[PDB]
């Protein structure tokens, strides 16, 4: 219901990428699904994947094995691990929420930039 | 997959004018269509769900219509605050796809 | 009419090594052990074998065999090829219509048939059925006289027989041989093969030929055989049949006997005489008409097979109507509709396995009539399709549709009714064509049935009920275009669900409150991978038609390149 | 040993009308046309026929036949009943173990077998397979000598044969008859029936018996038959076989005329006078079970095609199913795919269990012959043949399917679910096989049984629980759903799988359902199908399957027990 | 959303029964299902049947062919026809509404009594 | 069918007291359970849906709990206005069945 991204703003090519979203006002193991979304420069939104409330996860096929989403129910966090990075996947990353009965992405984060250079 | 297309990548209108925006899908969507409004330097904000319903927080100046593959968004008598980038999303199949964007401007 | 062969040598291992002989009007014969090329020799002289493996010359009154010889002459098979359902007179009419010329009036053909019946002593059994599993049958002797009747229609000068006595009783065999000897008196040449006959049989002969391991042990008048063997250094005790004496001599050498015969005077005379000697019928429509008429007569005269299927389809329709009576527009309507349509489609596919038996059973008759010049392959194929396959596959679909459509409560519109009927019909035809293609040019029914069952089983998986076609991986989804049930089931679903609501109190069509409800037919269809446009209904039918065409073409080709020899 | 029959009259129309005769040590024979009761007479004297229809008395050295006569004597069938897969020596060991007494040491039995092999000239082919469709086979003469070997083990004084020469070549037939004449010299009585023999055959005989329409046309020494017919007013030309001469006389070149002539003859006088002068389990149960099972297992291993093909096919099917359904997802399509795959598994077991029809149907004649001769009881045959063939071949495919597919698809990752799935598939296979046996036992036609099984399974799948919802079915027709094996298996599998599943991402229907029409849990799917959530709702299906198994096997045993052995 | 029953308050045995419910504030052909419910003396509620928004109908099996529900979309009415009446089926009759997404009977009528005597 | 049973056909309590009411079903209901409140001479009024949810128009003194076949209604600190007849309904299977009634009283 109230999200906040966090993570490195700079990454070396083909090393890794790790982000964090902290949830306040709700328990991520309760009802909803928690997505990760990116917006490239030259605005073009892409959907990456989600982790449901039961630990199940689903990923976009275009990211074949480079992505994995986890959670820590102790402090209401879900993470992003995007490995084998390239300068192409530099963008603004968002954490969002998906109800399921309604179907839409209602609540979003503020967004954190990520730069892949050298 | 299902690829969504917004023919007007850009528009140009003035206040009081009526503007129409359209999204075309490669498959049948069955009103599982959503419209997002994005101001620069901000996260997208939900505006319409089900292709007709309107979310609380917006005027009754935005309307949605469409059946099958053809969907449109109607802004009647746009103001200044409505300028920005609009996206169409489909939540029918798991690889959710957005549109390319339809940036409004002002003359 | 004299048939002369000189230095016959046939190889495929040689079934015939070196053979010389001549056959003149009378009751010529050919004896020996089973492996002895008596049957092979008879086929060679009759021209029912591959000419390529042949290595010698065959003459008739000093003239080589023409290419129309097989049609002109007559060949009688060991196992009768007559149609058990039909009457003697009907079979003779069939043979007369096809073999003889069309110009001749039907009255002359009836006269010829009556003459033949008079000669063979069949007047009393002209109009009695030959017999089958379900029908009462005449004696084997009458069967054989009928089989001979089909060949004398064209009045052949030369006549061939293969084991005419085998499978008969002693008195019946003697009667048949006496009949043949009666015929030979008129001036016909007759040639046949026997297996261990009796003494009266061995006395009726006028000329004799003996074989073993493709070796001519003897040839000449039958009586002189005993004298020749006695002069060779063998002795026959009384009450010993001469034929059994010969066979015992053969059993216990072969080259010794062949050399003895070569040294004999009979070989000298035969070689001298040989060296002295050396120095479509009908149109297409006619064949189609008569083949179809015969197939329809046989179909009606075997009521069990067809009537059982019709009764079973009626019973199944009643049971399905009872179980699924009153389909309701609630959560369970989707499940029941999909299930019943799937069952109908798969029942058509699986009941279309009987088509395997069509061409497999009548293979020998087809070969014999094609060699003899009765008809082309095209006429046989098309007429046999038009007679048996068409009506029997068309009726059950109509019965199922009429019974179940109104009981269940499917969409009450004429167009939906007829689309359902048409789709079921096309599915049945396509599966039957597949079966024919698998089973044509075969004699074993089990393997074809197994292959059809396996193919259908792998087809039902991709039908669209057990597994959703969208989820299947791209490297394996292409296989769903090789499924008949898929096309039929998709068409039926499209025709049925398109105007349905399955949630009471809710309008998902206008707008869906909950994203996971499945409250309309369109949602169910799209979730299954089906299109809502009319083309998404008829492309299945065009695909089924293309399958039908391909399978029937394959079957025709498999018949065309089949080895008639 | 002398066998005497007096005024035999057997009716079912009478196959035998009135027959008198005696048979002494030597090569006795019985000739005539096919309908002539030569086979019927041979069965009557051998006691392979119903005693009720009999109307006369049969004696042995002046003593009536006891009830253990069939076991003591020997009868050789027209069609060999040997096991093609096994070796000569193995078949002889089988017969020696069952027929002979258990007290005797195995060494003595091996000695007897070796003696028999020496007598029959089989030393070279002792250890070579008899032959089958897939295996190379020895000549028909060796087959027949083996079949005779199985009967001489118990050293019978009387020996019966049915058309020993039929289906053989002339030289082989002569060799076999010479062997029989060698045996008769030792002091054994031999009785057999022939069809139109040759002259050497007709000369080897010592006594002759002729029949037509159940009428004794002649009886006495073979040589005197020709003289009797000549004196009757018939003439035989040279180079004519005497047997064919007799048959031609019977046909007509009448019957009552010949019978009266024979009655007037001196041979009938002497035979009647002599007759009037004359008038005035082996083994335990465990042993039979062990040997039947051993033989069935040898035959099973020695026909690798049938079993190995099924095993390979199940492996291939498991791989294909895993490929198509790989990675089941907890979304809207998960329910459909799970139900479909479980339904396919259950129905595949039911339909692949049709091969059990061939089990008892094929070996019916051998079973009858060995039961009459006293080899074994019905119980031992039934149980051993189940324990050998049915058990392993139905157990393995279920394990293979389970192991392959369970982890590929991604079903519930728990040991208990795995083993429940395996056990349920096993029970389904056994129940369907038992049904097949019950349908097919006591039959010789395979087609009808296969058709009946297919029809029953087809009507069972409708009530399985996928095509039609069982709740909607009318009350006057729903009771039929308790006669379905697929229903019980499919219900158990669904219960074991769906019970802990959520099929809607982002929604908790388990806690509370926002929309009344969603089907977002496994429990909703189960209840909507008519299934209970308690554990008893899982195991009652298994107990029902077990009860079906018991009932079907009991029915099969009864169908074998009341089968007509004659 | 606002319903009002109407009909005879008295009926002769085994003749017929006809009732009427007028809807205001909603069109009966739009979204919902419209039920008929009765409460016997010695309070015991029974559900009789409904007519959906598409004209489809569903009835309680205990009323085997005695009941039929119709509608007139011109003036937003749905009717009840309960034939072969007996003094047993004297009760208070209600018209109600059923959403379907929620599942409950939200809106009811005031209720009209019916007496079956002679 | 599915027959619902309310064991306490009648109760007797006083103000401030806590009272509990239960419904037993013959089959599994899956929280498709509803509670109706009926004052004399009035139509029943919806009170709870889903066995837990509460309708707007009632205090947060009524609560629902239950899983499977056993469901209960809890009135904590009842007032006078809460006296009346209560019914349990199931909307899982089409022949919707109500309970027999649980009349409250006052001591
Ligand atoms: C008689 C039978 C009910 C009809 C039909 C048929 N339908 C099936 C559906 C099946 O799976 C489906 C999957 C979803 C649920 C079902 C599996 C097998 C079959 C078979 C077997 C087949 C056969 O063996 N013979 C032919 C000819 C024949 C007809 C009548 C009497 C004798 C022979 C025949 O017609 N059947
Ligand atoms: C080989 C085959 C794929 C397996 C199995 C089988 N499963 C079925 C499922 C069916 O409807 C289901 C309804 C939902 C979807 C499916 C209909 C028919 C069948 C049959 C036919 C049967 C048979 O004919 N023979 C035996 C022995 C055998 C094995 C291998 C080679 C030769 C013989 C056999 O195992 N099958
Ligand atoms: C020997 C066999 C396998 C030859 C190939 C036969 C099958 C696979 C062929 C014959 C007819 C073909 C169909 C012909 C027409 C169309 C319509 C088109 O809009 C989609 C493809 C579709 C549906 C084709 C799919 C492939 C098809 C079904
Ligand atoms: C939907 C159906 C009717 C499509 C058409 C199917 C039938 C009529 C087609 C399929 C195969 C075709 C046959 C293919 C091969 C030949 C051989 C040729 O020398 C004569 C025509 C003949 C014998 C064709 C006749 C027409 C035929 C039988
Ligand atoms: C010749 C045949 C049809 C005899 C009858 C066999 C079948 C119908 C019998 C044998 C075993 C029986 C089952 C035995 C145990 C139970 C458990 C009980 O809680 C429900 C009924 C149920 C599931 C029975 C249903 C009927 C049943 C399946
Ligand atoms: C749950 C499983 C193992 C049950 C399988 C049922 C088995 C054990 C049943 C099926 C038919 C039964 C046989 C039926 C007939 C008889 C004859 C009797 O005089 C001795 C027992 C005997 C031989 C039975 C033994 C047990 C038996 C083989």
């Amino acid at each position: 219901v109230q999200l906040q991204e966090s993570g490195p703003g700079l990454v070396k090519p083909s090393q890794s990428l790790s982000l964090t979203c902290t949830v306040t006002g709700f328990s991520i193991t309760s009802d909803y699904a928690w997505n990760w979304i990116r917006q490239f420069p030259g605005k073009k939104l892409e959907w990456m994947g989600y982790i449901n409330f039961d630990g199940g996860t689903t990923y976009n096929p275009s990211l074949r094995g480079r992505i994995s989403i986890t959670r820590d129910t102790s402090k209401n966090q879900f993470f992003l691990q995007l490995r084998s990075v390239t300068p192409e996947d530099t963008a603004t990353y968002y954490c969002a929420t998906f109800y399921g009965a309604k179907g839409t992405l209602d609540y979003w984060g503020q967004g954190t930039s990520v730069t892949v250079s050298s | 997959d299902i690829v969504l297309t917004q023919s007007p990548s850009s528009f140009s209108v003035s206040l009081g004018d009526r503007v129409t925006i359209s999204c075309k899908a490669s498959g049948y969507i069955l009103n599982r269509l959503a419209w997002y409004q994005q101001k620069p330097g901000n996260a997208p904000r939900l505006l319409i769900s089900g292709a007709t319903s309107l979310e609380t927080g917006f005027p009754s100046r935005f309307s949605g219509t469409g059946s099958g593959k053809d969907y449109t968004l109607s802004i009647s008598s746009l103001q200044t605050e409505d300028v920005g980038t609009y996206y169409c999303q489909q939540y029918w199949s798991t690889p959710w796809t957005f549109g390319g964007g339809t940036k409004l401007e002002i003359r | 009419a004299v048939l002369s062969f000189h230095n016959i040598c046939y190889r495929v291992k040689e079934i015939l090594s070196n053979i010389n002989g001549i056959m003149k009007p009378g009751l010529n014969a050919i004896l020996g052990p089973t492996g002895g090329g008596k049957s092979s020799l008879l086929d060679v002289l009759a021209a029912r074998k591959d000419p390529s493996g042949l290595s010698g010359d065959v003459l008739i009154n000093g003239a080589p065999r023409p290419a129309n010889f097989k049609c002109n002459s007559g060949y009688v098979v060991q196992d009768d090829v007559v149609m058990g359902t039909l009457t003697v007179r009907e079979n003779l009419q069939f043979s007369a219509a096809l073999r003889l010329a069309t110009t001749m009036t039907n009255h002359e053909k009836n006269e010829r048939i009556n003459r033949v019946i008079q000669e063979l002593g069949l007047d009393k059994v002209a109009d009695s059925k030959v017999g089958t599993q379900f029908i009462r049958g005449v004696s084997g002797g009458e069967r054989k006289r009928t089989s001979i009747g089909m060949e004398l229609i064209t009045d052949p000068s030369i006549l061939f027989l293969d084991e005419p006595t085998t499978g008969l009783d002693s008195s019946t065999a003697n009667a048949v041989l006496l009949l043949l000897k009666r015929m030979s008196k008129q001036g016909r040449t007759i040639i046949f093969s026997i297996h261990q006959p009796r003494y009266s049989i061995f006395k009726l002969f006028d000329s004799l030929t003996l074989l073993a391991s493709g070796r001519l042990m003897f040839h000449g008048p039958a009586q002189e055989a005993l004298g020749y063997f006695e002069s060779a250094g063998y002795h026959c005790e009384a009450y010993n049949n001469p034929a059994d004496f010969f066979l015992d001599i053969i059993n216990g050498l072969i080259e010794k006997l062949a050399e003895i015969y070569v040294n004999s005077s009979f070989y000298k005379e035969t070689k001298a005489e040989l060296h002295q000697l050396s120095g479509y019928t009908t149109s297409f429509c006619h064949q189609l008409r008569w083949v179809s008429k015969r197939s329809f007569k046989n179909l009606l005269g075997n009521p069990q097979a067809s009537i059982a299927q019709i009764i079973v389809t009626v019973v199944l329709g009643l049971v399905i109507g009872a179980i699924y009576f009153g389909l309701k527009n609630d959560s369970t309507g989707i499940q029941n509709r999909a299930g019943v349509l799937f069952f109908l489609t798969t029942n058509q596919c699986f009941s279309s396995v009987s088509a395997v038996e069509l061409f497999v059973v009548e293979k020998k008759l087809f070969i014999h009539e094609y060699i003899s010049g009765y008809y082309r392959v095209s006429s046989y194929f098309l007429g046999k399709l038009l007679s048996d396959l068409l009506p029997m596959r068309m009726l059950p679909s109509i019965i199922f549709t009429c019974i179940v459509y109104f009981m269940l409560g499917l969409k009450p519109k004429a167009d939906a009714f007829f689309v359902m009927m048409f789709t079921l019909m096309m599915v049945a035809y396509s599966a039957s064509s597949m079966a024919l293609a698998i089973a044509a040019g075969q004699s074993v029914v089990s393997v074809a049935t197994l292959l059809m069952t396996i193919c259908f089983v792998f087809m039902m998986i991709f039908s669209g009920l057990l597994v959703n076609l969208t989820t299947i991986a791209s490297w394996l989804s292409w296989l769903q275009y090789f499924s008949i049930p898929r096309y039929g089931f998709t068409a039926l679903q499209h025709n049925e669900f398109l105007g349905q609501n399955f949630c009471p109190g809710l309008n998902a069509t206008g707008n869906n409150p909950c994203n996971y409800a499945t409250c309309t037919g369109e949602e169910y269809l799209v979730k299954q991978g089906i299109d809502l446009s009319p083309w998404g209904l008829w492309k299945n039918h065009v695909a089924l038609a293309c399958m039908i065409v391909i399978f029937l073409t394959i079957a025709y080709l498999k018949l065309l390149f089949l080895k008639k020899y």
